[PDB]
Formats: structure tokens, sequence, C-alpha cells
């Protein structure tokens, strides 16, 4: 998860716009489906009492 | 009923207890005083015509009411 | 006359002759924004006035300095439309080229050696879109600007409530823009007390002390002088008379040995004029009226150096003893009365602690930040930083200019630091305020209110986000790595664009566009709310800001706000008023000089306007700009009032410019309640466009200004003629005078079908121009919603009866007529957009697939083979709209449902169907479905269907579009070709491409025959690449919700039609819900047999005060007779003349109206265009407060051979018997509200339930039970209803085996109940025994 974090952060200010997972794919050694995997592994969760 | 139809019974509640008072400050009765119950001046006969029953010459008056002013 | 106005020409009531003609509506957004975004070369504001603030940044004096340039904003990846498709904000990007320059630490003052440059990318930075909204996340927004406090000093009272007797204390703020506040608060005993932030108060002199002042000082510039002298026997005095006036003599006031007053008299003027005008320079009185009073300054010994009497002390007897033995002769006293000079600052010096500039520094400290030691020069470093630093505090321009103004300074700008004149000014104020020489301030004093708005809080917003982004980099700076490390590699864009986007994305002041009419928006964007980060809230104000002041004129409407919670915060702008250079609210006058009205305007703001006479809008004037009165009406100081002719300094603009947009719409407007005017544009403000956009038959003129200066109508950019019209798309080939020199082209406007607002109303443009017709620069090419012809129809204008008819409409309904209801004029649109995701659970995907389990073939007769419905098909409720399966693994099933599955031999599938249905009770057309596909998808064969479609369609708006460019440049360099280069038709047939080579001179028309070619092969490119550009946007994945896989949205498009439950509306605050539409046969009808449309209450007419609703009523009919004998001449032909005399006739009538138009300019078949838009009737302008008297509406009455009375006698349409009592049957312009009754009626026999609290939930809005609150609980224990309460309150909301009890129960016959426990209550008990508490049942 913190190489996610330190490389999407870099890709931001570096390509442009923003860091595609398809992209994240590439510029790290992985799978594509485990960062797919690891991103929606890291969060954390909402409080149910958390008001709307 | 409505927003505007209490809305109205309100406005003229806070109209008429507000014309009232004011009109309550006026003086409606008789009693010539002649003399200003803090000064002693005498009243002059015009500024008892407009008020009858008046007991404060005009410079007392507005002394007093400058004094009401602050809520002193 | 515009082209579009000699369509239909709207006959014009109202006297006055307009100045100033309408602002363009949308200004304040527009022009902030594009204040705050622009390459401005100077700090005025923006984005550069946010950049220098902050740069450049230097290290700790570490001869690195990082220096700003210039920024530009980029180029939009998407525009507004794919930003709302793909759900995107609509942004730019905002590249900055920052520079940094290194100096080694040698010489001499940083040598600039070896220095950078780049170009940085901080954050991007929402757009406005031409309409003054924002694209946020594919929904429309509007920052809605916010009325805060604006720095500078406030005095006010606190009148009567924290002291008993009631006496009021009279504070005096001074808030700054940046720093610290001061308050300068009385005490009940009259004391002077400075209370720096906002902890403990202090005595008032001592900040004086602090500035360097003492007592004696101090008393000189607090007080005036008396002067007592020893004239050798028993003290007597200086006199000057009028300071006595107000005075009860200890004495005998006598001069020339003769006595002026006996003593005891309470001073009069008449004595006043007797001691001045006989000039009484010295008097003497007693010893006692010097006994009292308090010595002025220092008084020490020329015996021993000792004192007199200390500078501030009551006198006595022995003090003018000792100062008799010092020889003594000035007695400086002072003049305190209790009426006009009181004594404050000497009793509050009385109270004063300290004595010396060291002892006040010294509590100063301590109160500031107590317990640690303090320190001469420590505490004096403290105070004269605390209000006195260019770094720390600052009252900025706007402050500075308040302040030199609530002072009455000269000057209007200085400093942003305070001074020790502008502290002593201050308390000067505050005393004269407490003397009764001047006024509180009221806070709702709109010159004590700024305004902020979308450009003025980004950039605040921006500065936030720079201001971390500049202590990163400042921090990393110091950090000495090198001269490589570009200005890049060093700031971050996290925080930025952050911070901006969190602020246009959720906060109070981004709200959702209210879009269900062209009015809603422009109403909207020109609101003035008083609430957000920054302003006050609805607990703490509160009626300081609920209320309209006498300076809310012409700035912010008096009637227009929303009824309810919020009732004078989100006040809305008025019509013609402009915000200062500053942020404060001005509005025009007609300069008014000796006794001549000029038309030159001059904008005021709030805090001049209350020293001035301004004029009455409404005041006749003699052809010169004398008022044909003597005196006239004008308020000067908040107060109307009459005024001579030669003191008016201002006149108004024009009568509207009270009220707002919103309020500008009704027609009689002076003849309501206020409040019910107020009701009638919030109402207006919800108006549902409808089938047929009508028009008002009568109408105030503003109409057409709020419908054009809104975005919907599609007005005309350049003159020219109408090329090829369509429905879908208006091009025009412009003239050659408005044409540019070389890339001639032709304006194309494409025309926004049928798509839904944010209110899911239908948005849709229509074209009101014809092939070959002439068009002007700010014509109107196509309709809007709710536009016929560039005026604004939200309603209809049908054929009201003012009569009860049966009780049908007993409160406030509303009878309709079934013919409201076949002609469908109000059937109206709205599009409905449904999605369905396929996420990715754990059991693995779902599939979107035209298989489902557990529906016959027959429910599937709408969806294709993909899964997803047709477009165009028609659905209706609990049919699939697409067809989505989720896998359950495994089902585990039951006993004898196994024999009965083993009976059949059927098999339970390994799916369960998750498939988007239609909601129930909606029922329309599927009118588009788009398909968003994830990445690592590939697409089905619908999302390729539509990317075949998507693509198609690109191509061939491309290619329709350089083509008919290409005619366009085509046919202008022809038309050069026709004259030097004569081919006159010899060019007509060979190539046409071959006319970029063709001959001619080597003239300027060579050089433009040059600049067209370069415009065709410009063309060829652009159009290319646009084309390649769009393909690869089309066929680009879509980016979407970590976790879902595909997403399909489909948009039905249900067709409301009226029906009882509707809310409808006049536009003057008379709501009411249609109780029952009722036959043709069945409605009241005039004796020559047309029946009334809508039949209205009359008794609702005199409780609210809306005479303004008889009076449309009346000129309604009065204008639709008019159209009626318009069209029987122009259906029984007569021929032009007599139909332009009768026309003619019905255009003049009236007073000395403004609308004369002639009929004999026109052509005679440009009048028959226009008397056939008159017979369906014809209009009537009537602004706000100028309009139509009731002289004129009998006139009009009487034009067409209508009752001049404004009745008719209806007969019954049931019994055909006269109704007697002749009735009121006028045309009056009904509204719909979009209150609509199928969005409000719900019912729930049972459905989902609550996860914690086993509750009824509902959530597809909604299955949710009705809130069973507490006083209905009431209400059933009043009665004996225990049953009834019982199962209300287990059974049917919580008991989760008594609600499944009970259903059985019932399905069986048999109305029992099993009452068991409430779960909330075990829930109760559960959590009661989880703190250390044992909580039980006994039995
Ligand atoms: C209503 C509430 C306040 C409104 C601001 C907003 C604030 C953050 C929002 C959640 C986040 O997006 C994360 C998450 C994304 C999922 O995919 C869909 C669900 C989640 C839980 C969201 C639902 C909801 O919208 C939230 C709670
Ligand atoms: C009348 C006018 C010529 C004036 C001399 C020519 C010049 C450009 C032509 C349009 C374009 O081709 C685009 C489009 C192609 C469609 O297929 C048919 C419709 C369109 C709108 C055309 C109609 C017409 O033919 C136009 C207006
Ligand atoms: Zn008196």
């Amino acid at each position: 998860i913190n190489k996610l974090n330190r490389i999407s952060r870099q890709m931001l200010q570096e390509m442009g716009r923003e860091p595609t997972p398809e992209e994240l794919a590439e510029r790290m050694l992985m799978p594509e489906d485990k960062i797919r995997k690891v991103l929606k592994i890291a969060k954390e969760p909402i409080s149910m009492e958390t008001p709307i | 009923s409505d927003e505007a139809d209490e809305a109205y019974s309100v406005t003229e509640q806070l109209t008429m207890t507000g014309i009232n008072r004011i009109r309550q400050k006026i003086n409606a009765h008789g009693i010539p005083v002649y003399l200003c119950e803090a000064c002693g001046n005498p009243i002059p006969e015009a500024r008892r015509k407009i008020f009858p029953g008046v007991t404060l010459c005009v410079e007392c008056q507005a002394y007093q009411e400058r004094q009401r002013k602050h809520y002193a | 006359y515009s082209y579009t106005e000699k369509k239909r020409i709207r006959k014009d009531f109202g006297k006055r002759p307009q100045v100033l003609d309408v602002p363009y509506l949308l200004s304040i957004q527009l022009d902030s924004f594009q204040k705050f975004i622009e390459q401005d070369p100077e700090g005025q504001y923006g984005l550069e006035a946010a950049f220098r603030s902050v740069f450049p940044i230097q290290s700790y004096s570490g001869n690195s300095e990082l220096q700003y340039v210039s920024y530009r904003l980029g180029e939009p990846v998407f525009d507004v439309q794919e930003c709302q498709i793909r759900g995107v904000t609509y942004s730019a990007p905002l590249r900055v080229k920052l520079r940094l320059v290194i100096y080694e630490r040698e010489a001499p003052e940083g040598t600039v050696k070896d220095i950078k440059e780049q170009e940085v990318y901080m954050g991007e930075i929402p757009l406005m879109t031409d309409n003054g909204t924002f694209v946020i996340n594919g929904t429309e927004r509007v920052i809605v600007s916010q009325l805060h406090r604006s720095p500078g000093v406030f005095f006010d009272s606190d009148k009567g409530k924290t002291h008993s007797s009631g006496k009021v204390l009279y504070n005096a703020r001074i808030i700054p823009y940046r720093g610290s506040w001061l308050d300068f608060e009385f005490d009940p005993k009259d004391n002077l007390f400075v209370r720096i932030d906002r902890r403990r108060k202090l005595p008032a002199t001592i900040i004086l002390r602090a500035l360097n002042y003492t007592t004696e000082q101090i008393l000189d510039l607090f007080f005036e002088k008396v002067i007592f002298e020893i004239r050798d026997n028993k003290l007597q005095m200086e006199l000057v008379p009028e300071r006595l006036r107000g005075e009860t003599a200890s004495f005998d006031i006598e001069a020339n040995g003769k006595v002026y007053v006996e003593k005891g008299r309470r001073i009069t003027a008449r004595h006043i004029r007797q001691l001045e005008k006989d000039d009484v320079k010295l008097i003497e009185v007693p010893v006692e009226y010097i006994a009292g009073k308090v010595v002025a300054k220092d008084y020490i010994d020329e015996s021993t150096g000792e004192l007199i009497c200390a500078a501030n002390m009551e006198l006595s007897l022995d003090l003018l003893a000792k100062l008799s033995q010092s020889g003594h002769k000035r007695i400086e006293t002072l003049f305190t009365n209790d009426l006009d000079h009181g004594p404050y600052i000497s009793e509050t010096l009385r109270v004063d602690p300290t004595n010396d500039r060291l002892s006040a520094l010294v509590e100063i400290y301590r109160m500031m930040r107590p317990g640690e030691p303090p320190t001469r020069e420590a505490a004096e470093s403290l105070f004269e930083n605390l209000f006195f630093s260019e770094d720390r505090y600052d009252l900025s321009a706007v402050g500075r200019m308040k302040f030199n103004r609530s002072l009455l300074r000269e000057e209007i700008e200085g400093s942003g630091i305070l001074s020790k004149d502008d502290i002593i000014d201050v308390m000067k104020k505050l005393i004269d305020i407490r003397n009764g020489k001047g006024e509180v301030d009221d806070i709702d004093h709109l010159g004590n209110r700024r305004i902020r708005s979308v450009g003025e809080m980004a950039e605040n917003q921006f500065r936030v986000g720079l201001v971390r982004v500049e202590r990163a980099v400042k921090e990393r700076l110091s950090l000495g790595d090198l001269d490589t490390l570009m200005p890049q590699d060093m700031i971050n864009a996290k925080p930025i664009s952050a911070a901006v986007k969190e602020f246009f994305g959720s906060s109070q002041l981004s709200q959702f566009m209210d879009q269900n009419n062209p009015l809603s928006e422009i109403t909207h964007k020109r609101r003035i709310s008083a609430l957000g980060p920054g302003g006050l809230t609805r607990e703490r104000a509160g009626f300081e800001v609920r209320d309209v002041h006498p300076t809310h004129y012409g700035r912010v409407c008096p009637i227009e706000t929303p009824e309810g919670p919020n009732i004078g915060l989100i006040n809305s702008l008025s019509v013609y008023a402009q915000t200062n250079e500053y942020g404060f609210l001005e509005t025009p006058y007609r300069k008014v000089t000796d006794g001549v009205v000029t038309d030159e305007i001059h904008y005021l703001s709030a805090i001049e306007e209350g020293n001035y006479v301004i004029a009455q809008a409404n005041s006749n004037l003699d052809e010169e700009g004398h008022f044909v009165e003597d005196l006239v009406t004008c308020r000067s100081k908040g107060e109307s009032s009459l005024f001579s002719r030669d003191q008016v300094d201002y006149m108004d603009v024009s009568t509207q410019q009270v009220v707002s947009v919103g309020a500008s719409l009704i027609p009689f407007l002076e003849h309501d309640d206020a409040n019910r005017a107020l009701m009638g544009a919030n109402m207006q403000r919800q108006a549902v466009p409808t089938l047929r956009a009508d028009k008002p038959l009568v109408g105030t003129g503003m109409e057409r200004a709020v419908a054009v200066d809104s975005g919907v109508t599609a007005v005309a950019k350049r003159g020219g003629v109408v090329q090829y019209v369509d429905a879908s798309r208006i091009v025009i080939k412009v003239n050659e005078d408005e044409m540019y020199p070389g890339e001639a082209g032709i304006d194309i406007y494409n025309l926004t079908k049928y798509t839904r607002s944010n209110q899911n109303t239908c948005i849709n443009q229509m074209p009101c121009v014809s092939l070959g017709e002439p068009v002007e620069r700010g014509d109107v090419l196509a309709d809007g919603p709710s536009t016929d012809l560039g005026e604004l129809a939200l309603g209809q204008n049908m054929r009201v009866a003012f009569m009860p008819w049966n009780g049908y409409n007993f409160e406030d309904s509303i009878l309709v007529s079934e013919r409201v209801v076949q002609e469908d004029r109000f059937t109206t649109i709205h599009i409905q957009e449904l999605a369905c995701v396929s996420r990715d659970t754990k059991l693995g995907p779902e599939e979107i697939t035209a298989d489902i389990p557990n529906v016959g073939e027959a429910a599937l007769s709408k969806l294709d083979e993909s899964g997803i419905v047709y477009i165009g098909a028609e659905v209706t409720g609990g049919d699939i709209l697409v067809g989505k399966v989720t896998p359950k693994g495994e089902t585990q099933l039951t006993p004898e449902e196994k024999l009965l599955r083993a009976i059949f031999g059927e098999k339970a599938s390994d799916v369960k169907d998750s498939s988007l249905r239609v909601p129930n009770g909606v029922s329309g057309t599927v009118i588009d479905v788009q398909v968003f596909t994830r990445d690592g998808v590939e697409k089905d064969k619908r999302a390729l269907e539509i990317e075949e479609m998507q693509l198609k369609q690109a191509k061939k708006d491309l290619s329709e579009e350089l083509q008919i460019l290409e005619a366009g440049l085509f046919s202008r360099i022809r038309a050069v070709l026709v004259a030097g280069g004569v081919e006159a038709e010899k060019l007509d047939k060979l190539p046409r491409d071959r006319w970029l080579e063709l001959g001619l001179t080597d003239e300027e028309k060579q050089n433009q025959l040059e600049q067209l070619a370069e415009q065709y092969d410009e063309l060829k490119h652009e159009f290319e690449k646009k084309l390649e550009a769009k393909r690869r946007k089309i066929t680009q994945g879509d980016d979407l919700a970590p976790g879902v896989l595909k997403i399909v949205k489909v948009y039905l498009a249900v067709k409301r039609r009226i029906q009882p439950g509707d809310k409808m509306a006049g536009r003057h605050g008379n709501k009411g819900v249609i109780s029952k539409i009722n036959p043709i046969e069945d409605m009241p009808y005039d004796e020559n047999g047309t029946p009334v449309d809508i039949v209205l209450n009359p008794l609702g007419v005199p409780s609210r005060m809306n005479i303004g609703q008889i009076l449309e009523t009346h000129l309604g009919m009065a204008a639709k007779g008019i159209g009626d004998k318009i069209n029987a001449m122009l259906k029984q032909q007569q021929e032009v003349a007599k139909l332009r005399e009768f026309i003619q006739r019905a255009y003049d009538l009236g007073a000395d109206v403004r609308q004369k138009v002639d009929l004999s300019t026109f052509s005679d078949e440009e009048v028959m265009r226009l008397a056939e838009n008159l017979r369906k009737g014809m209009p009537i302008a009537t602004p706000v407060f100028d309009g139509a008297k009731e002289a004129e509406i009998k006139e009009l009455l009487k034009l067409g051979d209508l009752p001049t009375s404004g009745q008719i006698r209806l007969y019954d349409g049931r019994t055909g018997e006269q109704f007697e009592r002749p009735v009121t049957v006028g045309y009056m312009y009904m509204l719909k509200l979009n209150h609509l009754v199928d969005d409000k009626m719900h019912a729930r026999s049972t459905g989902s339930y609550s996860l914690v609290t086993q509750q009824p939930l509902g959530g597809k809005a909604q299955f949710g039970g009705q809130r069973f609150g507490e006083m209905e609980v009431w209400a059933l224990e009043a009665y004996g209803a225990a049953y009834t309460l019982q199962e209300m309150l287990t059974v049917k909301s919580d008991d989760v085996n008594g609600r499944t009890k009970m259903y059985k129960n019932i399905v069986d016959g048999n109305h029992q109940m099993e009452p068991g426990m409430p779960e909330s209550f075990n829930v109760l008990l559960k959590e009661i025994r989880s703190l250390g508490i044992n909580i039980e049942l006994e039995d």
C-alpha cells in the first residue's frame, strides 16, 4: 500500500493528470489485479454514524 | 391556514399594540398645571393648548426624553 | 424594431420613460469569476494577486528565492457535455512558471548565480460555463454569493438585555481583516472598559496610558475645560452661556450687577440669549459649586515641591484652600453634565489601577498570556505588534474605507495598522454615542455587509492551499539540497487542488442549480445568501439579519425570500444592483442638479446613499427634468419625506429597481399584500415547463430580458439570414458587413434536444425562426424550455371564473375542466435516469445477460439479446430495463420444498436475479441508453453497437458542419470571383475546389482569395484533428468506482398529465390543489357558449389581500377580447385595412404611454404575421409599480365588446340556469408548480427493514413506513386506543416475530396478534447491560 501511495503521488505530478491503475500495473511490477485488490483492501471503514 | 394568513395576524397585532402605546403616551385628560413640575417655569398657553394636561415645559420634557433614550 | 419583436409586439402600458436599460442579469457571477481567473498585470485580484501574496518565497536567509514569473490556464480535457456524461468536474489545468534562483553564501547581497526555470502544475480550477454555472461532478452547481460582515469599526448598543434596570451599554468593536480584535464596552456604572481579543475586560484608559499618554493630556483630549478663578472673593468662574443650556443654577446668575436668573432655576434658552446678547464673560457663584468638581491636571507646591492636588482630583474646600496658599488662580476643572457631556473617562480614570505606561503594558501582558514573567521592552514589543504591525494586524483597504468613513474622516484610504489617532477617534465616537450625538449601527445595514462572490471565495481557498504549499516549499528550501532540485520536485499539487476542490465540491455556497425553469436558474444565480463558512448561522442569527432595513432599497429584493426556515437570510438581489469596487452593493441613481434630472446615472453604495436626498422614481417631470411639483417625495436618511424642489440630490433609475427579477414578472405587484408577492415569487420559481409553452397575456415586459439573459434561449451571435433551419440546428449565413475579413464562416448553432435538468424536467430548445427569415444580432433563434419567442412562458393563461361551484374548491382547491387535460396544456415531460451497475461480489462477477431465471419469455419481449432494453420501447412499472443476475452460492434449501423440487425435476438456479426494473408507477418511453464499461472488461454487443452509433454520428456531425462551413467559404470566394475575375456563370460549372487557384488580379481581392483558400485548408486540417480526437474520446476506457464492472443508464421519458392532486398557482401567491377534473358539459358557461376553464374560489381574495389576481383577470379578459376581435377579422378575412385599423386603435389606447407603435411602417404581410400572432390574445405589459390603472382596463375591456365591469353572467353547465349575481371571468396565468402528486403519493404494506434497528426502511424512494412520531402516540393515548397504539409500536414497526406472525394471521383470515417485544427495547436492555448495569425483567 505504501508503495502504491508514493507512486500514485509521483505519477499525479509527472504523468500530467493522474495515475490509472492500468498505468500503475506497469509503473510497478505487479499483475494489475493485485493493484485493484490492494486498492480495495487498503481503504478504511466508513463510520455508520457519519451523518448525511 | 397558511404562512401569509397567520403572518397577517402577527403583523396586525404588532401594528395595533404599537399604535396603542404611542397613543397612550398622548395626554387626553384635562388639568392645567401652569408650572413645569421639575423647573417651575410657566408652561406657555399654546404648549398647553396642543396637549391639554401637559405637566412639563418643553425644555424639561426634552431633557427627560433625552434621558429616556438611553434607558437610564 | 427587432425582427423578433415585430412578430408579437407586446402592448406596453407604463408611463415612466426608461432611463437605464436592464443590466445583464447574470453579471455578478460571470464578472466576479472572470475577474478571479484572468491575466491581469497587477495585484488587483484573481490568481496572480494570490501568487504575489506568497511569491517570491525565500529560504530562511538561504540565498535562494523561488520567484513567480506567470501562470496560464490549461485546456480543459473535457467540454461540458462530455463532462456531464462522464461525471467529471469540468475544469482547466493551471500551469505556473516558477523559477529557482540561488546565491552562494558569499556576496554581494546574494549574488544570483545558479538559477533555473520550469513550468509547474498546481491543481485544476473549475470553470464557470457561459451561463455562470459549474459542472463539478457532472452535476450543475452554482456558487451563491455570500453576505458577510466587512472589516472595520462597529458601534452597537446591546439594548436593555443584560442589566436589570434596562440601561444600554453601547460597545464599540474594531474587527480587522487579519489580526486582533479590539472591543470597547461600557459597564452598568458607565465605565469604559477596553477588552483586547475576547478575553478579560480591562479599564479603558490603560490602553491610552500604554499609548504613552498620561492623565492630564488624557483629560484634555476627552473633555472641555472650565476655568475657575480666585477673584479675590470665593472663587468666581469663567462663563460662556451656551455651555449652561440645561443647567439648574445653584446660585443667582447675575452680571452687570444684574440678576439674570434667580437661583434654583433650570437654565433656559431665554437666559441663554440674555447672557450672550448681554455677553456675560465671567460669573460669580458660591464655593460649593466648585466644591464637587474635579481638577484637570497636576498641581504641586512652590513651597516644598509637594502636590497641591493630583491630576483628576475631586474637589473640596481644603483643595482650594491650598490653592490659595499656592497663589493659584487657574482652577482647571472639567465641564461634566449629566445630559450631554457626561463624565465617563474621568471615572474610568478613578478605576484605572495603573498609573504610567509601564504599568499599563504590565497589565496588558498579564492579560494577554498570563504566567510567564513580564519584561519592560518585552511587553512593549507585544503591545506595539498587537495593532501596529504591517506583518500581523491589518484592516485591509475595505477595512480602512469602512474605518475612515465610520468616523467621518476626509481621507478614504490609509494604513493597514492602527494609530493613536484611530483608537482615540474610536473612543471619542463611542462616548459621544453614549452622550446622545450619534447612533449605534444597525447590523443588517447593507453598508456594513460586503459580498464575496464565486471568484472572491475561490481565491481565498486558493490562498489557503498556497499557504500550506509555501510553508512546505520554504521548509524544503531551507534544506540545503542543491541547485539540482527543479521547482516541480519540491512543490506539491495535492494541497492546493484539494482545498479549492472541496470548496467547489462541498460547501453551503455550492448548490445544485435549481433548474426546473429559466427563472429558477436566473434567480438562483443572482442570490445573496447570508450563511456558509465565513457567515453567520441560523441559530446565532437570528433576527439581526432576518429583516429588511431602509437601505435594502435597490440592492436586495424586499419581498423575494424563501418563506419557511431561513427567511431573510437568502435575500435575492434586485434588478439594477451592482457590486462596488470593494464588495459593497450599489444601485444607480440619476444625477439631479439644481432642478433638472440629468440622464447621467451615478452608482451610489449603501454607506453613501444615507447622506443624500434621493428622489422618488414616480416623480413627474416636465419634458426637461424639472419636477412639476414644488415639494417632491424623497428619502433623505432612512425616513422618507417631502423635500422642496431645490434639494433633491438624486433620482431613481426606474421603478422596478426595488424588486428582484423574480418579483418583477408579476403584474400588479403594487396591488398585493407583501407576503402574498413573496409567496408568489417563490412559487413562480418552481413552475414546471409545459408541452406547449404559451406566453403571458398579462406580463411585465421583464419576460423578454429574463429569458434572453438566461441561458436557455439560443440567441443569435451575429446578424444575417437563416440559411437552413431544422428541428436540431440553425444555420446562419452571416451578413458581409458583420463578417470577419478572412475566415468567412457562418454561424451554426446546434440545439440541445430532450435532456434532463437537475430536477428531472425536460430541457429542450426549439427553433422559432423560419428558413429565409432575417435575423439581427441579439435576436432569439430558439426558445428553450418555458419560453415563447424570447418570452418567459412558465404557465398557461386559462379562462377562469371566480365563484365557489359546489365545494369542489373548498379551502384553496381548484376545479379544473377537462379541456385543460385534453388540450395538454399542462402535460409536462419528465426525463428520469435509471442506473444498473454490475458489481464484483465476493462470489464473482455479475452478468447483464438477457437470460434471467424465474421469468417467462413474455416479460422479455423488450430486452434485446445483450440484456439492455431497446431504445424506443414503451415500458411501464415492473418491466425489466436491464437484465442482471448475481450468483447465489449456495441455497441450502428446505424440507418439503425439496420434495416439490424432486416432484417436478427442476433445479434451483445457481444465480438469482437483480435486474433493473422500472420503479412502480412510472410509465414512459426509453429514449436513451448509455453503457459505461470498465477498462479491463470487454464490451458486450450493445456497448459496441452504441460505439458504432456514436462514431458514425460524430463523423456525420463533424462532416455536416465542415460542409456548411465549406459552402459558406465557397460562396464568399465565388462572390469575390464575380467582380475582378469575371466568369459570371462561366464559373458555376468548373470544379469549385478549383477556386483556391483561379484567376484574378493581384489586388486586395487576390490577398482576400489567398486568405480564404488558407481558411479552406485550415478548416480541413482542423476538423480532421477534431474528428480524430473525438473518435479517440468515444472509444476510450471509462473510469469507474472501484469494484464496478459496468454501468447501464436508461432515460425514461415519463409524460405527466394534470390530475387531481397537483399544485397550481397564479403569480399572486394563490396556490391550490386541483381537486377534480370535471367534464366539459359540467363547467359554467357564458351566454355565448364557451365554458370557463378553471374555477377558483372567491373567498381566498379578500382574506389574502392579493387583488393582483382580480385585476390581472380583468386585464386578461380584456386582452383576450382584443385577440378575439383580431381573430374574427383575420378569420373572416377582411383585408389589411380594417385589420391594421383595429390593431392601431388597440395599440394606442391609454394615458401618456411610452409605447407608441404605428403600423404605418409595416409591410402588409408584416402586419399579417403580427395580427396572426395576436389572434390567440394580444399580450399586455405592466411594469411593476407602473401598471395599467383601472381606467385603462375599462378602456381596453370596452375596445372589445366585453362588459366594462369585468363581470359576465355565466350559466350553470349542469342545470343550465343562470347564476345570479354576475361572476368574474377572465384569463389568468396558471403555473403548474412541480409538487406533482405522483411524487407525493406513496404507500407501504411491507418491505425492507433497517439492519440494526429492525424498522421499516424502504430506501427506494420510498417504501418507508410513516414516521409515526411521538405526538401521534399522544393522540392515541388521549383516546383509549391502546390496541391501535400497541400494534402501531410493536407488530407494525419493530417486533421481528410479531410482524411475520401478523402477516401470516392476516393471510390466514385471523386478525389476532402476538405482541412480543419491540426490538428497540431489547436492544436498549443489551446496551444498558453493556455498561456495568444489570437490568433484568423480573416476573
Ligand atoms: Zn422644565
